[PDB]
């Protein structure tokens, strides 16, 4: 089922022809466009006062990565390497060994944030909610090297953002 | 909208429309940023019996394509790849723009 | 459980520190070496061993579905405690 | 028999004639390329390089492969004449920023493992 | 001798990566030769080293103005190769977000086309609506454009509570923004002078040149893949197909505006007909189990582990699956060798053929006319170069 | 033991949504 | 009588019945030079004779369009022209002949 | 000669007397799922994963142990065979621990792979799982016996190949445990092979523990120089 | 086999099989094989010499009317003596149908260009020549379309490496962008994903 | 907070004039917001 | 009409491969051995072509593994050994071919577990 967009005909009575002539000579549709812009001029603008005001975001928003802990302070990550396997950009590099107490823990956990596509597949794949995409998005740098995160950087990010990260996870985890 | 009434009238006249009815900026009408928890039901395969996987395995019902007329190996009416497409009907809602 | 090297460089929890003759230390000049101060091994060492009255205990890391996969831990051995392979929490049957 | 379909040439003589046509076209074009792209090389350098590129494939004895090589050379010439290539593309033939790689056994032994 | 000109890549009307070698006589365009590949990233080869899930995000970045539509095309191809069916609620969500995506794309196309022509203001009015639409994307997936929301088997997550009401609130107001855009452009005599009888293409030439979508329907061809070859639940929604009569820029612009209105209609129907149920296929050898199941039951953990490390195997075979994307027919030729990684993935983009037709369409026109024709073809070079 | 809770349309459906063209005549002779 | 076909570049044909009769007659004349047992000849003659009889049986253009299932008699004329050109090309090509060669042993084997 | 004719899904196969159903199936390139069977160990027949239907035979047979009879038509992919495989896999996974992320076997685990290929995709086991204590058998073979599926492969290897009778089973029923019953080291010049034959992560390499996953490793086929055996 | 499994369409399967038999009967000189897949897609495998006569037929015959060329691509299969599979996907709007035409070639054998049949083929053939090295005879303007000027090799071949052979950087001594042999700070990590257990018994090959 | 403003202007922050070591009278940026007020300010929640 | 060439196939000048990566490479053509950790045999069906392993080193930043040979991840699959040999020959690569290893058929007897007078008698089940 379809419709035509440009298949109409103008009436040739003297009234319609004279109206068309008046439009041609007195520029009525141009005045209509001017009226539309004038109407927009007196409307309230949509600009927010950044950085004092921010755009709305969801609990599901994918931001800067972080490594999380159990409430006892133990790392959640147990070096299963599912995030490394699933990562579509090969942005994750993991090395692991038994710890001094025999625990399964990483010795290297690197994310190349200039390789990362911020898809969130790593946090979907993680079985223990160890690696997450946090809410932070304002982490621009002056050098390329600062965006090659090692494990200490990611643990610091987790320690710094856990209060927000836990609340967002509490908000979203019943959909996962 | 905090616009005064005379500016509102001027906006309506310039636009030719009732602008206050449909405001682009969004206020209190939008949904709250805090919501109750969901429950999210489960699918048809969440059963304790009569649920053997071999009866619901789509991947294993795929098979190699049917071979018609290998080269190695009357009446005969002509055929088309499908019946001819039926002509479209003009819209009852709005036939012409 | 942070600790310093003979060069003054902080040693991380992975035990990685640049040697005294390593040129790569130059990368920290006029800057700093990022080190996480909350060592997980020491933090889990401070948790007390839970006394439970069953031969098999269940652990999911707390928080239900917000924890780790639920595993079962045998506590028959009296010479050692039962440790969770995900969380590090320890369990034992009452003795003595 | 070998039942092979040609591309342009039936034997090696017509393929060699097409090679000579392409070589003449490149040789004529070189001075214009030097002028238009504002290169710091001489016309002799460019022609010597053209000769070198042609000599690289002197060992080919298959007329179809020769025809395809002539097709590729014609494509490169058309890219050059229309200034679709830039100066970087033209200068890529000279490898002016690659260090000279040793060829004798001893230097390769000193520098690494590659045979 | 004609004058030769580089139109782009660093040009406002060249879309960043298009270098057009133009032969001109004065400002008359004697010849157009588009040079592309300035955004060729080797997507089709990269996909050969990914699992199907790993390959999914590459489709977000082909036509970056219509993300979920690309996701849907790829998901439909993979689901056809897997011989599985997405659940009904997933199909309704897919159609709803596909129409939201069509709204986004048509806003971008119409307003950037107007900006090339010289009308800069409607871009600003409509990009706030695009912003609101972006929020719907981010609320459903956590990303404003590259959602990766639509996957083979259904969708990644269910809608958050309250999303449908906000989509309804936006949809009940978008028609007035369309009305304002049409008040600025549709009857303006300058706009008509810039668009009427520019880039006229015949129906036969459009078919032979591989055109699709509006580039067909502007020339009177009554064809729409949603009507003729429906997918998901498109055979359950009512809408009209806008049809042009002149095959020029003005009729194509009118068609796109009417397609926006019909998309609003479809979105209303989708909002009122959303059913309950699960949102991905209840087959853990294809779709991952829920996180609570993964942490409780052995089979769920095994299937999570395997689907996120190896990925599902796809039975061997090849399919060409096409959809009515906002820019025309978007297709995938997917060849599976039986393993968990695709053997070959050829991507068919409508803009490829449309831009190949640009020299034919520009015959007898000027420079500004060529700018208008580029705008009217609705070209994004992520899908052209892949 | 609570009821299934999902994002769904309100009973009786949503309010009607306008989509058609609206360009009033709005002029003299 | 009809104002426009609605398709850009397709003109309205006056006297479509005579044009169709001419085109179908020319197609049958060309097909008469193709071997009698060639499948192309018999199939195309069958469909062409069906269309020619249908054209001769209905003098109303709209009802002829409805019967022919061909979409707007001008496109029927265009399709007849395409079929005539194809018939000449087929007479040149002679594809009714036996397959030129058998592919290699595993040319089409998939997977691998 | 002395061969007899059997059928695999209707396809004729000539086999020598004493050929088992599993071997006849692999004559036509069909691999029957297995846990306890190993072609270099004695037949056990305890895992029951190889159960397969014989045409016109009411009861399925253990393909690893059953000699094939003349005229038998083995139905490797019938409904009976698939349902038997699903039931056995369900029984194997009922008490298995949710250890895959921390288990070194993950990614090269026959239990995982045969669950994905021949088992169902979900669980309906609603009880608690059994947990057993670990046995110390040396510094080479790490033992986590909650993952043990009681295949008896390690026992048969130790007895038959290594000539060491130190492994066995203690208890019975659900409480049956594989071990040594005393604190004893299984130190043999061939001990490490029990890591490879063990289908699950119950026996793993201690020096290798936690270091790598199977999919990231590159394989170089080479020769050993530690002795003159090559 | 209910909600999870994709439904079948016997009507379309039968119609496509009948039309494939029709095409094979009309053009025995070139048609080598006809197949209908279980998701209702028709494939016609032809000798290369028949690229033009077949396509033209499918475009111009009154009962075919495949007026649209949706896509034209190549597939590289190094184990085959004829390396490259050439695939044409055609759409008929009159009959609301799709068809696929397949042929083969090796590195040194030209394929006839189909620009006289479908103009849309032009760029597609260029892309094939760019990505696979297949030469199309009588192409109006055959040259690279996707790769950089002066680029050597055909990237979409299976034996072409993923990162190629050369990379680019700006050099200040010569004040220009230069190409040098590729060196990667991190090598792409090859993953071995295939399970050693067979997935689909319906596609098992004879054990030779 | 001012809920009478439209969504996006209904919440805002006045930054401190002195953070950890630096003078922020003129130099402010969004990274100065601590995580809890980051959640409130971006409307990921309705509760301060 | 055809042209009847009589020379062996050689496409090296057309592939765009650098000289060094033609004459200095050694490809191995082989059927990959079964991974000893699993009993599945589905990864031992096809022939593989791979290249010789070149140097990998440590990146001074991040300690990542760095390479300089572009063929370190190139593996081709072939149906037979002859197809792989032909492909290697037409590309000018020197090759080493290893013959396919098939496990020999074995005599399995369950009853032998309980022999009256043989050593095959088992002491446990
Ligand atoms: C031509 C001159 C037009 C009349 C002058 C004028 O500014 O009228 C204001 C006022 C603005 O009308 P409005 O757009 O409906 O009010 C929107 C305000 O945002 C709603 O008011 P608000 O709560 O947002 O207050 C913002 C405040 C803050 O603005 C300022 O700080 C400006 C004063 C400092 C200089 O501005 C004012 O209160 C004073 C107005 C500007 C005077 C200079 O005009 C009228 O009330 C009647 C129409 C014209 C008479
Ligand atoms: S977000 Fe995606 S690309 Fe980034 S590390 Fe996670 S999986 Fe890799
Ligand atoms: S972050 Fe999660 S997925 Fe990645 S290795 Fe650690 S536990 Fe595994
Ligand atoms: S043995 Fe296999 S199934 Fe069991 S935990 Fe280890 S990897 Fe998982
Ligand atoms: S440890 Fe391994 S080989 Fe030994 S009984 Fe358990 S599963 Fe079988
Ligand atoms: S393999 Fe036969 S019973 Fe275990
Ligand atoms: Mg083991
Ligand atoms: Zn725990």
């Amino acid at each position: 089922t379809y419709k035509f967009v440009n298949m109409r005909e103008p009436s040739m009575d003297m009234k319609s022809v004279t109206d068309r002539a008046a439009q041609t000579l007195l520029w009525t549709e141009l005045v209509r466009g001017l009226g539309m812009t004038l109407s927009y001029l007196f409307r309230e603008p949509a600009t927010i006062n950044y950085p004092f005001e921010k755009g709305p975001l969801s609990p599901r928003f994918r931001g800067e990565h972080a490594l999380r802990r159990y409430p006892s302070g133990e790392e959640r990550c147990i070096a299963c390497k599912l995030c490394e396997a699933v990562c579509p950009a090969q942005a994750i590099t993991i090395e692991a060994e038994p710890r001094a107490d025999g625990s399964r823990r990483t010795t290297r956990y690197d994310i190349d944030m200039t390789k990362c596509i911020y898809c969130g597949f790593c946090q979907e794949a993680c079985p223990v909610d160890a690696i997450v995409e946090g809410p932070n998005f304002e982490f621009s740098t002056e050098t390329h090297e600062e965006l090659l995160y090692n494990k200490e950087k990611l643990l610091n990010n987790g320690d710094k953002w856990e209060a927000e990260i836990a609340a967002n996870i509490q908000a979203d985890y019943l959909y996962r | 909208a905090s616009a005064t009434r005379v500016i509102q009238l001027l906006r309506n006249w310039a636009s030719g429309r009732d602008l206050q009815a449909k405001l682009q900026l969004r206020y209190q009408e939008i949904s709250k940023r805090t919501q109750p928890p969901p429950k999210l039901p489960v699918g048809p395969s969440h059963k304790l019996s009569n649920n053997y996987y071999c009866t619901r395995d789509g991947r294993r019902e795929a098979m190699p394509p049917s071979i018609v007329m290998s080269s190695q190996k009357t009446e005969k009416k002509a055929v088309t790849p499908a019946p001819p497409i039926k002509r479209w009907e003009l819209s009852k809602d709005q036939p012409y723009l | 459980g942070v600790r310093t090297s003979p060069t003054g460089e902080k040693v991380t929890h992975t035990g990685q520190a640049y040697d005294d003759g390593d040129y790569r230390r130059v990368r920290f000049s006029d800057r700093q070496k990022e080190v996480n101060e909350n060592f997980a091994i020491d933090l889990i060492a401070e948790q007390p061993v839970s006394e439970v009255g069953s031969r098999v205990i269940s652990c999911d890391g707390g928080g239900g579905a917000l924890g780790h996969p639920r595993v079962y831990i045998n506590l028959d051995k009296e010479t050692k405690t039962g440790t969770c392979g995900y969380c590090g929490l320890q369990f034992r049957q009452p003795h003595h | 028999g070998t039942s092979v379909k040609p591309i342009f040439s039936r034997d090696m003589n017509e393929a060699k004639r097409r090679v000579r046509e392409l070589y003449r076209a490149w040789y004529r074009e070189v001075p214009n390329t030097v002028h238009l792209f504002q290169l710091d090389i001489s016309v002799k350098q460019g022609r010597d390089k053209v000769r070198e590129m042609f000599m690289k494939n002197a060992h080919v004895t298959d007329p179809r492969v020769v025809d395809l090589l002539v097709i590729k050379g014609k494509m490169e010439l058309e890219e050059t004449i229309n200034v679709w290539k830039q100066r970087t593309h033209i200068m890529r033939f000279f490898h002016e920023t690659e260090a000279p790689r040793p060829t004798d056994f001893l230097s390769k032994f000193y520098v690494g493992h590659d045979p | 001798s004609n004058l030769t000109l580089n139109f782009g890549p660093q040009h406002p009307a060249a879309h960043g990566v298009l270098r057009l070698v133009m032969e001109l006589s004065g400002e008359m365009v004697r010849k157009c030769d588009p040079h592309i590949g300035l955004l060729h990233r080797g997507t089709e080869k990269l996909i050969e080293y990914k699992t199907y899930l790993q390959a999914l995000p590459y489709f977000d970045r082909l036509d970056y103005v219509s993300m979920m539509c690309n996701e849907q095309a790829y998901s439909l191809a993979v689901e056809k190769l897997l011989n599985i069916q997405p659940p009904p609620r997933a199909q309704w969500i897919r159609v709803l977000f596909g129409e939201i995506t069509r709204l986004l794309n048509h806003i971008m196309a119409v307003t950037t086309h107007a900006l090339d022509i010289g009308a800069m203001t409607p871009f600003f009015w409509m990009f706030e609506e695009r912003e609101k639409m972006f929020e719907f994307y981010e609320r459903v997936s956590g990303a404003r454009m590259h959602a990766a929301y639509i996957r083979p088997g259904g969708v990644h997550q269910d809608l958050p509570l309250g999303l449908l009401d906000d989509i309804y609130e936006f949809s009940k107001n978008f028609s007035f923004r369309i009305d304002e855009l049409e008040e600025m452009l549709t009857n303006n005599r300058i706009w008509r002078n810039r668009t009427v009888d520019i880039g006229v293409v015949t129906a036969e030439d459009a078919l032979n040149y591989g055109f699709s979508g509006v580039m067909l329907r502007g020339s009177g061809i009554q064809w729409d893949l949603r009507k003729t070859q429906p997918y998901d639940v498109y055979d359950q929604v009512e809408f009209d197909v806008p049809i042009g009569s002149r095959g020029d820029c003005y009729d194509r612009y009118l068609c796109r505006v009417e397609e926006m209105r019909q998309s609003l209609r479809i979105i209303s129907q989708c909002l009122n007909k959303m059913p309950p149920g699960e949102i991905k296929v209840d087959d853990a050898k294809v779709s991952p189990p829920k996180r609570a199941e993964m942490k409780t039951s052995m089979e769920s953990l095994i299937h999570h582990f395997k689907l996120y490390t190896e990925g599902y195997q796809v039975p061997p075979g090849a399919t060409y699956t096409a959809i009515e994307a906002p820019k025309g027919e978007f297709g995938v030729y997917l060849v599976s060798d039986g393993s968990s990684r695709p053997y070959r993935c050829k991507i068919k983009a409508p803009g490829f053929a449309h831009l190949a037709g640009l020299d034919k369409m520009s015959k007898g026109h000027m420079l500004a006319d060529v700018v208008a024709i580029i705008g009217t073809q609705d070209i994004v070079f992520g899908e052209v170069d892949r | 033991a609570s009821k299934v809770k999902q994002d769904m349309p309100p009973p009786g459906g949503y309010g009607p949504i306008d989509y058609k063209r609206n360009l009033p005549r709005r002029g003299l002779s | 009588l009809k104002k426009t076909t609605g398709l850009v570049g397709l003109a309205v044909c006056e006297t479509p019945h005579e044009r169709l009769k001419i085109l179908y007659t020319k197609i049958l004349d060309v097909l008469g030079q193709i071997p009698k047992n060639a499948a192309y000849r018999k199939y195309t003659e069958q469909i062409t004779n069906e269309k020619l009889g249908m054209v001769k049986a209905e003098p109303d253009v709209k009802k002829l369009e409805e019967q022919l299932q061909g979409g707007q008699i001008e496109e029927v004329i265009l399709q007849a022209e395409n079929e005539l050109s194809l018939a000449r090309k087929m007479l040149r090509w002679k594809p009714w002949e036996p397959l030129v060669e058998e592919p290699p042993a595993n040319q089409w084997k998939w997977p691998i | 000669s002395n061969l007899i004719e059997v059928f695999v899904d209707g396809q004729s196969v000539m086999v020598e007397p004493g050929t088992t159903v599993l071997q006849a199936c692999e004559k036509v390139g069909m691999q029957i799922p297995r846990f306890c069977y190993h072609e270099r160990l004695s037949v056990a027949g305890n895992c029951r994963m190889c159960l397969v239907e014989i045409e016109k035979a009411p009861k399925v047979v253990a393909a690893c142990a059953m000699p094939v009879m003349k005229g038998w038509n083995i139905l490797t992919n019938s409904e009976k065979s698939k349902k038997a495989r699903e039931g056995v896999m369900e029984f194997l996974l009922a008490n298995h621990p949710l250890d895959c992320p921390i288990c070194d076997q993950g990614g090269e685990c026959d239990l995982q792979d045969q669950s994905m290929m021949f088992g169902s995709d979900r669980s309906r086991f609603l009880e608690g799982k059994r947990a057993v204590e670990d046995k110390n058998i040396g510094p080479l073979v790490k033992t986590i016996m909650t993952r043990c599926i009681q295949c008896t492969r390690c026992i048969r290897f130790a007895s038959e190949i290594a000539g060491v009778d130190d492994l066995g089973t203690t208890g019975r029923g659900n409480d049956m445990q594989v071990g040594t019953y005393i604190e004893k080291m299984f130190m043999s010049e061939l001990s490490g092979n029990i890591i490879d034959i063990c289908p699950v992560g119950a026996l793993t390499s201690k020096p290798y523990a936690f270091t790598a996953r199977p999919w990231e490793t590159r394989k170089t086929e080479s020769i050993d120089v530690m002795d003159a055996v090559g | 086999t209910r909600p999870t499994i994709r439904p079948r369409n016997d009507v379309v399967h039968k119609q496509l099989s009948a039309f494939g038999q029709y095409v094979a009967e009309i053009l025995p000189k070139y048609v080598q094989q006809v197949q209908v897949s279980c998701f209702n897609e028709l494939e016609i495998f032809i000798h290369p010499d028949g690229v033009i006569p077949v396509l033209t037929f499918l475009r111009d015959h009154t009962n075919a009317q495949f007026k649209s060329l949706a896509d034209l691509t190549a597939v590289d299969v190094p184990t085959r003596q004829n390396r490259f599979e050439i695939v044409y996907n055609l759409l008929s709007l009159r009959f609301n149908s799709r068809i696929r035409v397949k042929t083969y070639t090796d590195e040194l054998t030209p394929i006839e260009s189909s620009v006289t049949v479908y103009k849309a083929a032009n760029w597609y053939e260029r892309e094939i020549w760019d990505m696979f090295g297949v030469f199309f005879a009588n192409h109006p303007d055959l040259r690279r379309i996707l790769t950089d000027y002066g680029f050597e090799g055909h990237p979409f071949r299976k034996d072409f490496p993923l990162s190629g052979y050369v990379e680019l950087r700006y050099d200040d001594e010569v004040k220009r962008v230069v190409a040098e042999p590729v060196e990667l700070a991190q090598e792409f990590r090859k993953f071995d994903l295939n399970s050693p257990w067979e997935a689909f018994p319906a596609y098992r090959q004879p054990p030779e | 907070e001012d809920n009478k403003q439209f969504f996006g202007r209904h919440r805002w922050v006045i930054y401190t004039t002195e953070m950890n070591g630096r003078d922020t009278f003129w130099d402010v940026d969004g990274s100065m917001v601590p995580p809890e007020w980051h959640r409130w300010l971006h409307c990921m929640t309705d509760d301060p | 009409q055809l042209i009847a060439v009589d020379e062996k196939l050689d496409i090296t000048t057309l592939t765009g491969v650098p000289e060094e990566h033609i004459k200095t490479r050694k490809v191995r053509i082989f059927v990959p051995a079964r991974n000893n950790m699993q009993s599945g045999v589905n990864n031992t069906k096809k022939w593989k072509m791979e290249f010789d392993t070149r140097e990998r080193w440590e990146n001074p930043l991040m300690g990542w593994s760095s390479t300089a040979d572009p063929l370190s991840n190139l593996v081709l699959t072939f149906s037979t050994k002859e197809d792989a040999v032909a492909f290697a020959e037409k590309n000018g690569w020197s090759f080493d071919v290893e013959e396919r290893k098939v496990p020999k058929p074995k005599s399995k007897s369950y009853g032998a577990n309980f022999s009256w007078n043989k050593r095959t008698r088992v002491s446990t089940k």
